[PDB]
RNA sequence: UAGGUAGUAGGUUUAUUAAGAGUUAAACCUAGCCAACGAUCCAUAAUCGAUAAUGAAAGUUAGAACGAUCACGUUGACUCUG
RNA sequence: AGCGUUAAUCAUAAUGGUUUAAAGGAUCCGUAGAAUGAAUUAUAUAUAAUUUAGAGUUAAUAAAAUUAAUUAAAGAAUUAUAAUAGUAAAGAUGAAAUAAUAAUAAUAAUUAUAAGACUAAUAUAUGUGAAAAUAUUAAUUAAAUAUUAACUGACAUUGAGGGAUUAAAACUAGAGUAGCGAAACGGAUUCGAUACCCGUGUAGUUCUAGUAGUAAACUAUGAAUACAAUUAUUUAUAAUAUAUAUAUAAAUAAUAAAUGAAAAUGAAAGUAUUCCACCUGAAGAGUACGUUAGCAAUAAUGAAACUCAAAACAAUAGACG
RNA sequence: AAUAUGAAUUAAUGCGAAGUUGAAAUACAGUUACCGUAGGGGAACCUGCGGUGGGCUUAUAAAUAUCUUAAAUAUUCUUACA
RNA sequence: AUGACCCACCAAU
């Protein structure tokens, strides 16, 4: 999770038929996603997300699909950094909204 | 230079990253060299060397008209926690549809705004921009205020 | 299968449970797999040189690195097809461990097939304590075999006591024969002498050669008792 | 679906029967000087 | 679809919602005269004697309609106001009529949904 | 609606015009010009905004209303006026 | 101080697809393409100038293949037809009927004439062709291979429209016509049998010149390029110190990954790039009508009204044969 | 010239809560089904030809097996040892 | 529950 509220970056994982396209949003933007993604997000912790499901909105598949997106296509900031051999930074706190 | 060649390079690197190959070769051209050099500087690659079709060169070999056909760029792929560091390499500008952005729109792309269906830059992604026959980072292009064709979105 | 994730990622997995509450007491092993992190890269790492024939894997003959018209009387200048057929898989491809000694091994065994018939101690004992001075075709521990002849020809081609491989091997080939010739006499001497010195023998090579054979005859004789006869009724 | 394709067959065959009846009307007073 | 192919025009199927009551030619309620009047059998799995009329309209387009409510004043040659709506069962009446205009009346004692079925607040003493 | 076009395509020289141009009128050359990236022909429609509506946005719709443009005042043509 | 409903508009998914659900063109050649496309350098993002990786061209060495068109041969049989001798059935079917079967002496046999179509094994359609297609033999002509070597110097990727070829049937001429077999007629079977079965057997199947331009023309899978993990067989082919074990390619068969609604695809149905064709619920409909083309049958082009909340595919149980 | 509306008669198709005849398809659906085409037939359909599998990968024995210290040695073995 | 109906069999590689 990013800042303990939303995903790290916009994603597009395709599970079976469901093509989820969730996008991280500014702190505040409430939970705006498919009913199922909402209850997963409600229990996961995500309280600021937004996205859409295209080909086949297979209710259950959306749910398997969503948690799969969170673990497959959501690399945390540390990983990106350690791996690339660099150090990425967070600028929103460097402003202290 | 040829984006078709760049498209083949980007697809090749993705395929090699999926099969977890440590070392792969790409065609020796100025475009592929500048592309691979930016990936190396940004830490997506472990190494960038000249070579032949057989392997990376051990010693310095001069590039002559006689040997140019055999010359390749050897690129070391990086892996961290059983995952490829170069997970995706996709063209933004296609051979049939080239996307030139002004510096202001490149700045909006870095600031989280979607432009001409190009999704905003995410943390740990790279967008390569072509300005004045050089390839550099999208942020680097904005820093030089060099408006030019966009290129690849590395993630 | 496909490079799995939930195999070398247990600590990451347990850690989460350990930080939340799904677990209360850490799995004892927790620390060990922390102290000794699991190799996670599963890269098909590349090869650069053949561990054996010393050949190189990774070079191209740039044309300039050449000037003598090939035997096919012809100065080649433009690179050739194979000379431009991206050979990257070759680097990953494991190279063949080619050994000229292996050819000599087969050559000797072909020239001396009875050596193959001779029992050999293929079972390798602590190969570590085996430094062997091979200027002589005999060593303590290692028995006599065509393999000794091979390891012998090496001195004659390394030290260069003789000349080419063919000549070298032969020099030791006659060296081997002698050891075998003397052994043959020694073998007979034991018996002859022991035979002429209070020695009784329950069974000899001729005895196994007859008993086992006569035993077999038991089966064949009974077998034809059915086959030949059964046909009489089968045809009468 | 082969059954669906077969129905075309029944339909083309039915239209062929109509064509045979229409063929009588064709090459007749209607298609000559009119 | 290669861009050149889209540039020519080969894109999303644009959903133009064809009218379902065209005969009301792009206009709300239109008035008309009840020609034929009959009762009809509804395509099953439903069965009940359906009450309807083959009204003609000002735009001079004949129409098959359906009379709602339990009680009607369908007198051949009445003038009514035709409305929109499918009769689901009657496989033909694609236009309904308004129980509350022209010569059509308002069901008696109609206690609820009176508007849709035509009726003025049954007042009391 | 697949071939269209003969002032048509262009050229030159006159008439008139505040004035360029087949714009008319005239005269005379040449052979063009347009077209399946849709010509010619037919049908429908006044056009538009810093206006109104809808959406996340691209857009999409409208054209009452605000305002901009056009066009007409029963039809047609012409004429003077200016 | 509105609520309904109706009538419109915007939104509500292409951040699609097309082996098997709509949905790849029969095939290829190739024009336009305001389609896309090598390298290097240097100019102000186009020129020039260089390059050889694409793509070509000509040798020379390998090694053989016949895929077209044409001409000339071969062969087992079949019918018929006499000759001959032989006798009473033959033949067909589930079983039987018939027909010009056979007392005119049949069938069977064995000779002998004639007429046609076809081409066993080999033979895997391996392959060869653009796709149609294509394995009896040869002759001529023509295309098609690999590897070097010389050259060319991006000359290309493939393509709207167009053109060319295009199975089986059909058609128009001319010859031919054994067998096969629509139609026809007869015999069966059957409740009925304008069927399956059986007997004659005509259009046709053959050739020759056409015409026409459609097939489940299907791998139901458009073409091109770059790339990605193994194995086993073909097999091409270099090499080795040929007969060996090696390096290459090529195909075929199992898969990894990946993709996928799944079935499964597997160097493509994967990762990518380019170009063309095509699809947008089901019925109505590839219909009507108009138009072009054809000797014609027809072929292409190709609507709408009316009516439904259906309609389709892969995987699963289960009942059924 | 074009469009539109009428026409005896006539064609196709759609819908309909329970008429008629046969049983073409799905199982080996009782003649394998479809594709192209031709002919025949009350009607589904039957028949000729080539094609396809969206039917036959639905693929599952020629039966025959060889010795060397059989051990007081192999077997026992827990830091080896030596 | 809607829910009055169902109709065909012929003989072998």
């Amino acid at each position: 999770r990013y800042e303990n509220r939303t995903i790290y970056g916009d994603i597009d994982f395709r599970y079976h038929g469901v093509k989820l396209h969730l996008r991280s949003a500014k702190p505040g933007f409430g939970l705006r996603v498919n009913h199922v993604i909402f209850e997963i997000c409600e229990c996961a912790g995500i309280k600021d997300l937004s996205g859409k499901v295209y080909k086949s909105r297979n209710d259950m598949n959306i749910a398997k699909g969503t948690i799969e997106a969170f673990t497959k296509a959501q690399k945390t900031l540390d990983e990106v950094a350690l791996g690339r051999g660099k150090k990425l930074v967070d600028v929103r706190k460097v402003y202290y909204s | 230079m040829s984006l078709v060649k760049l498209a083949n390079t980007c697809a090749h690197l993705q395929n090699c990253s999926k099969v977890r190959v440590a070392l792969t070769s790409i065609p020796y051209t100025k475009l592929q060299l500048q592309f691979a050099y930016n990936l190396y500087q940004q830490g997506f690659l472990s190494s960038l060397q000249k070579g032949s079709t057989m392997g990376p060169d051990k010693d310095f070999v001069e590039v002559t008209p006689d040997n140019i056909s055999t010359r390749r760029l050897w690129v070391g792929l990086k892996y961290r926690d059983n995952k490829p560091v170069l997970s995706s390499c996709k063209l933004i500008s296609k051979p049939n549809s080239r996307i030139h952005l002004p510096m202001e729109d490149m700045k909006k792309l870095c600031s989280g705004v979607t432009i001409r269906n190009i999704k905003p830059l995410q943390p740990g992604e790279l967008i390569l921009v072509r300005a004045h026959n050089n390839i550099m980072d999208i942020n680097e292009a904005i820093s030089k205020k060099l408006d030019g064709e966009v290129l690849c979105r590395v993630k | 299968m496909k490079i799995q994730t939930n195999a070398v990622n247990v600590l990451q997995r347990t850690s989460a449970y350990l930080k939340s509450g799904l677990l209360k007491e850490t799995p004892a092993w927790y620390n060990v797999v922390a102290s000794i992190p699991p190799s996670t890269k599963f890269t098909r790492e590349p090869r650069f040189k053949n561990p054996s024939n010393g050949h190189i894997i990774g070079k191209l003959v740039d044309v300039t690195e050449q000037p003598h018209a090939n035997n096919k009387g012809l100065y080649k200048t433009r690179p050739n097809s194979s000379d431009k057929r991206v050979g990257v898989k070759r680097l990953y491809r494991p190279p063949k461990l080619t050994y000229v000694e292996d050819r000599l091994r087969s050559l000797f065994y072909k020239q001396h097939p009875w050596e193959l018939s001779r029992p050999k101690i293929l079972v390798e004992n602590e190969i570590g304590d085996e430094n062997y001075d091979w200027s002589h075709m005999l060593q303590i521990g290692r028995p006599l075999d065509g393999e000794s002849v091979i390891q012998r020809t090496m001195y004659l081609i390394k030290t260069k006591q003789y000349g080419d491989m063919v000549e070298a091997y032969d020099h030791a080939r006659y060296e081997f024969y002698a050891l075998r010739m003397q052994e043959e006499t020694e073998q007979q001497v034991a018996l002859e002498e022991a035979e002429m010195f209070g020695s009784l023998f329950g069974v000899s090579a001729i005895e196994h050669g007859i008993q086992k054979e006569q035993e077999v005859l038991d089966v064949w004789e009974k077998k034809v008792v059915e086959e030949t006869e059964l046909m009489a009724a089968r045809t009468s | 679906d082969s059954v669906m394709r077969k129905r075309k067959k029944k339909m083309k065959k039915h239209k062929l029967r109509k064509r045979r009846k229409r063929e009588k009307a064709e090459r007749r007073k209607l298609s000559q000087g009119r | 679809a290669t861009l050149n192919q889209i540039k020519r025009g080969s894109g999303p199927p644009r959903r133009k919602k064809i009218s379902t009551a065209p005969q009301l030619d792009q206009c709300p309620q239109r008035k008309g005269v009840v020609l034929r009047v009959m009762v009809l059998k509804p395509k099953k799995p439903n069965s009940a004697q359906r009450k309807a009329c083959r009204v003609r309209l000002t735009n001079g387009n004949v129409v098959s309609a359906y009379i709602p409510g339990e009680g009607h004043d369908a007198q051949e040659h009445s003038i009514v106001y035709v409305r929109g709506g499918r009769c689901q069962d009657l496989p033909g009446v694609k236009y309904h009529v308004i129980r509350g205009a022209g010569d059509l009346s308002g069901v008696v004692n109609r206690i609820s949904s009176r508007s849709k079925y035509g009726a003025k607040k049954p007042s009391k003493s």
